[PDB]
């Protein structure tokens, strides 16, 4: 499974680009996708949406009006039209597969991203910025939201993310319970309605970075703050 | 014409 | 072969066999057992079915 | 509704577009068993499961073989089925008769037609000039036999030809016709191993099934 | 020739003596002072659309909310019971499929039919799509059972008058079973998974040792072929379904017939059987178009189903006991509760 | 003062006519499936039931302003639904005969290559053409909330009379065809054709033919002339369903 991101690079205001990624080593027209921006040193911010079939498009509302999404799939393709850019559009910008039915795991897989650079909702925030840590102990970590996650269904719907220095954010928990495929065991999560937290057991090295968690209860989609690990 | 109701 | 069919019917006839009175009260002791847990004999609430 | 289940809804929707295409691609085909028995030719009518495909006046028909009480249900809702038999081979005509009378009395097929191919006539032919075979040692009922008087056309061969023929057909058409109810009907016909004009007699035959079927769903008949 | 044949008539013989002294009372008279049932009444609560065949096979998930059928259009699909979504449609390369399975765990399901192979598919995995996992071959008749007993291991019937286990890793059979006369039609696992039975078209049944490989008793009640078996829920017992128009119970430590299920209206064959989850009920699938429900320990009808426009072909109840679900040649199927 | 027989004769096979209506139209609705030919019985079921019950309660106010002193009155757009209803049920026997015949000459065709819609897509046009003559007509004659000409109602009721020959000769070819292609190349066919033509002619033309054609062409005939044409109308309709359904299942 690969996605591989192109275009970007300086821009003036007012100015246009396309951005493009392509796609190759999955079923590439059953799957939903998304954009996620990052800005140089804040956290993480969703763009648009558009599903399988293009039935379905969503936008944010810093960028409607501006921004359109399309894709190409008997050529595999994920496209991205800017239009009268600002200097609030200076990012990296991320492209990730999403799949829905019963019990699916969405937001499997995030690309590498490229840089741009230019010359109500639901709020839920992470108190803790940073915590020492060290190998071999458990640490805690928790966010808390503004209204409840929790449907008539029986299902909670929040993620968790991790990102390590100079990669891309993986996920660890989908809807507040499961672990995804190749995660291992010593991560878990529990909680209730409006409070959730996630447990580290025998911390290890390759286990550092900023943490992430995000709900998906209705559109649009918001991220948290940011809790990072340090040595 | 005709209405036929009577 | 009938050699087959004679070793088989001789493993088979010799064996250990229970009366059928006391397979009647086991069967009947497992139906009272689990009467309170079938739904499709007990009807459950609106409340409780999903479907 | 939350968003992932009007994704799956979604999903579901385009699964059932793709079945209903799929089904109506489907529904032009005919479908045909072919049943029969050993040293009767009947690999070379048309010139687990071995399948035949082919087509006439852009019609499209597949065909189908097995190589049986119980595996005969599958076939309830085919179009035909074809039977074919040896009929040079005295000693075995009984056999075939059985057969045939055991497939027309089915519990499942009470409403499938039969498609009757008397294959390997030349060799009867044969057989019946030659004199060293009398078909009254099996069938006493042949010597009092006599051919139809308005009902005996033939192409220019023998008298003796013909009542061989026509003796053999009216076998099986009378068993076919002992008790059927009128709700389905056998077709016979006379093959011999290098006829090329076999699939259009199929052809006629499943027109001819096809208006009765029609004919019944607007009740008139 | 026939002192072997007066050896086996004499063995047949004192089997039947020996079975016969133990018959000191009949299940028919210990449960007369028991209340009966009463009035069954079941309404539908889904209808499933899709099919464009008759159906032939279904089968529940251990999760009581997902299932699998197999129709004749040449397709396998996966529901949700409860929203009446549909999951997965996979296509088959043989449309003549008579059967089909559903793991325990989750991961594969399996189907096979007319071409004389057992099939297992991959249902989670990479690249989103569902793939072959591995082809089974070696029977020479059509295959008309076939249930999981872990992730690597499957129990085959066929038509062929045996049965087979077999390795999916390595894909070859591990154990044959023989002894039946006519084909064989349909089989039920225990719920400890070390034993198993299996019913034929030689009007008998027999149960046998997966790990041993030998078959122990055997059992003559009907006069015509046998179509579906079960299980109790004890795991001492089970129940047979026959062109008899009858159906009968059997037991294990007595080795010996104690109840018959017959009424004079009934004059066609049974498809399916099935039990509830206190082992009360016993579910019935007919060729009349609808399903009768027995009382299992007083023989008197409680209830009826009837809600399909042909026949009734395959049945199932789930592990927590919520529902039922029944599937006809009329491409439904319903679930009732 | 010497018609309360016919009146008496119209409610019974009204009231007839009704109970055979709905029995087909439950039967029909849910209880059973739906072939291409069902859709057009239903159809003409519903255009029964309306006319019938119209001619019903027309029978009701006559009954009631002679027999008591009670009298009531009534708009016209009752009588545009009446019209609409007849015109529907007229148009719906043709296309059923045309049906037939197209079955008969191609049955591959339709068997294997007919779309699932063609029949809801031409009964749906079908009521829309009759209910746009009916409003037409009835709002240039008088009928409605409004005055006209008297050229413009003959008109249009010339051309109705049109519609309904090119209808009759649509039913007449189509049968004909039908029994050509069955003969050159059975009782039970001979007969559901005869009487099918028969029926329609003898108990379905009158009514129109005396409202759209004699009024025009030739005041004390009314009460010979239009009860016998209601007569036949009213059988016609309560005679549709035991020929195009109940015969059939046996």
């Amino acid at each position: 499974v690969q996605l591989v991101e192109s275009g970007g690079g300086l821009v003036q205001p007012g100015g246009s680009r396309k951005l493009s990624c392509s796609a190759s080593g999955f079923a590439f027209s059953s799957f939903g996708m998304h954009w996620v921006r990052q800005a140089p040193e804040k956290g993480l911010e969703w763009v648009a949406y558009i599903s399988s079939g293009s039935g379905t498009i969503y936008y944010a509302d810093t960028v409607k009006g501006r921004f359109t999404i399309s894709r190409d799939d008997p050529k595999n393709t994920l496209f991205l039209q800017m239009t009268s850019l600002r200097s609030e559009d200076t990012a990296m910008y991320y492209c990730v597969r999403s799949i829905y039915y019963y019990g699916s795991s969405p937001f499997d897989f995030w690309g590498q991203g490229t840089t741009l650079t230019v010359s109500s909702d639901i709020v839920m925030t992470q108190a803790t910025s940073s915590v020492p840590v060290t190998p071999g102990e458990s640490v805690s970590i928790s966010c808390r939201s503004s209204k409840s996650l929790l449907h008539s269904n029986g299902n909670t719907y929040l993620y968790w993310f991790l990102q390590r220095p100079g990669q891309s954010p993986q996920l660890l928990i989908y809807r507040m319970s499961n672990l995804a495929s190749g995660v291992p065991d010593r991560f878990s999560g529990s909680g209730s309605g409006t409070a959730f937290t996630l447990t580290i057991s025998r911390l290890e090295a390759e286990d550092v970075g900023v943490y992430y968690c995000m709900q998906h209860l209705e559109y649009p989609l918001t991220f948290g703050a940011g809790t990072k690990l340090e040595l | 014409k005709n209405f036929f109701w009577k | 072969q009938a050699r087959k069919l004679v070793e088989q019917l001789k493993m088979e006839a010799n064996i250990d066999r229970i009366k059928v009175s006391k397979a009647a009260a086991d069967l009947m002791a497992y139906c009272e057992a689990h009467a309170k847990e079938d739904p499709l004999l007990t009807p459950v609430p609106a409340s409780e079915n999903p479907f | 509704v939350s968003a992932e289940d009007k994704a799956a809804a979604e999903r579901s929707k385009m699964i059932d577009k793709n079945l209903r295409e799929d089904g109506e691609k489907a529904r032009r085909t005919l479908r045909l068993l072919l049943l029969g028995a050993d040293n009767s030719g009947k690999s070379t009518i048309v010139k687990g499961i071995f399948e035949t495909k082919f087509q006439v006046d852009k019609v499209n028909f597949h065909m189908f073989d097995v190589g049986r009480r119980k595996w005969i249900q599958c076939f309830n809702d085919v179009t035909a089925i074809i039977f074919v038999v040896d009929s040079s081979d005295y000693n075995r005509l009984q056999e075939a008769l059985n057969d045939f009378k055991s497939i027309w009395n089915n519990r499942w097929l009470r409403t499938i037609s039969v498609i009757l191919f008397l294959n390997k006539q030349d060799l009867l032919a044969e057989k019946v000039l030659a004199g060293k075979s009398k078909i009254e040692d099996y069938f006493p009922e042949f010597a009092r036999y006599t051919t139809p008087e308005d009902a005996t056309p033939e192409p220019g061969e023998d008298p003796r030809v013909t009542r061989a023929k026509y003796f053999i057909r009216k076998e099986f058409v009378d068993i076919s016709t002992a008790s059927g109810d009128g709700r389905h009907i056998c077709y016979p016909h006379f093959t011999c191993a290098v006829d090329t004009e076999n699939a259009r007699r199929i052809f006629n035959d499943c027109k001819d099934i096809i208006l009765q079927m029609n004919l019944r769903e607007y009740n008139l008949v | 020739l026939d002192q072997l044949r007066q050896e086996a008539e004499q063995l047949k013989n004192q089997i039947r003596d020996a079975r016969k002294a133990c018959a000191d009372a009949t299940l028919s008279q210990i449960t007369n002072n028991i209340d009966p049932v009463g009035r069954i009444q079941m309404r539908t609560r889904r209808t499933l659309r899709g099919h464009l065949a008759k159906i032939y096979a279904m089968h529940w998930g251990t999760d009581s909310r997902l299932l699998v059928s197999a129709s004749q259009d040449g397709k396998l699909i996966i529901w949700d019971s409860y929203t009446t979504n549909k999951v997965h449609a996979i296509p088959l390369r043989s449309s003549w499929v008579m059967t089909c399975a559903y793991a325990p765990s989750g991961n594969y399901v399996a189907c096979g039919g007319l071409d004389n192979i057992c099939s297992i598919y991959n249902l989670k995995t990479r690249e989103g799509n569902v793939r072959v996992s591995r082809e089974l071959a070696g029977h020479t008749g059509y295959l008309s059972c076939c249930r999981f007993l872990d992730d690597n291991q499957i129990v085959t019937s066929s038509g062929d008058t045996t049965c087979a286990l077999w390795d999916i890793e390595t894909g070859q059979q591990t154990t044959t079973f023989t002894g039946h006369t006519g084909d064989v039609m349909s089989l039920s696992l225990a719920p400890d998974t070390r034993l198993f039975v299996s019913g034929a078209c030689d009007a008998s049944a027999k149960l046998w040792d997966v790990r041993e490989g030998m078959c122990r008793q055997t059992f003559t009640g009907h006069e015509s072929d046998i179509n579906a078996i079960c299980f109790f829920p004890n795991g001492n017992a089970f129940a047979t379904g026959s062109d008899d128009a009858t159906c009968r119970l059997f037991d294990l430590r007595a080795d010996q017939e104690l109840m018959t299920y017959s009424h004079d209206n009934i004059i066609c064959g049974i498809t399916s059987v099935s039990f509830s989850k206190s082992g009360r009920l016993l579910l019935a699938g007919y060729d009349d178009f609808n399903c009768n429900v027995w009382d299992a320990l007083k023989a008197d009808r409680a209830g009826v189903l009837a809600g399909h426009d042909n026949r009734v072909s395959c049945l199932g109840v789930t592990d927590d006991g919520m529902a039922v679900a029944t599937g006809s040649w009329d491409s439904f199927l319903k679930i009732w509760n | 003062k010497e018609t309360l027989i016919p009146v008496f004769l119209i409610l019974f096979i009204a009231l007839v006519g009704l109970v055979g209506n709905g029995f087909v139209l439950w039967l029909l609705g849910f209880r059973m499936r739906r072939n291409a030919f069902s859709v057009y019985v239903l159809s003409l079921a519903g255009a029964d039931f309306l006319f019938l019950c119209f001619q019903i309660i027309n029978c009701l106010v006559y009954l009631s302003n002679f027999f008591c002193s009670i009298s009531i009155n009534f708009p016209s757009f009752f009588t545009t639904v009446m019209t609409c209803a007849y015109l529907a049920g007229l148009s719906m026997l043709s296309t059923v005969s045309t049906e037939r015949c197209l079955s008969v000459l191609w049955p591959i065709w339709y068997r294997c290559r007919r779309p699932r819609h063609l029949s809801a897509v031409v009964c749906v046009l079908l009521w829309a053409l009759s209910l746009l003559l009916s409003i037409l007509e009835g709002k240039f004659c008088g009928f409605l909330f409004s005055d006209g000409d008297s050229g413009w109602c003959q008109t249009f009721d010339f051309i109705t009379a049109a519609w309904l020959i090119f209808l009759f000769m649509v039913l007449c070819g189509s049968s004909l065809a039908l029994l050509v292609r069955i003969l050159c190349g059975l009782t039970r066919l001979y007969l559901t054709i005869l009487l099918t033509v028969l029926v329609f002619l003898l108990c379905g033309l009158p009514f129109g033919i005396q409202w759209f054609l004699i009024l025009w062409i030739w005041d004390v005939l009314f009460c010979h002339i239009h009860p016998v044409s209601v007569v036949l109308s009213s059988l016609n309709s309560s005679a549709n369903p035991i020929i195009y359904f109940f015969v059939g299942s046996f």
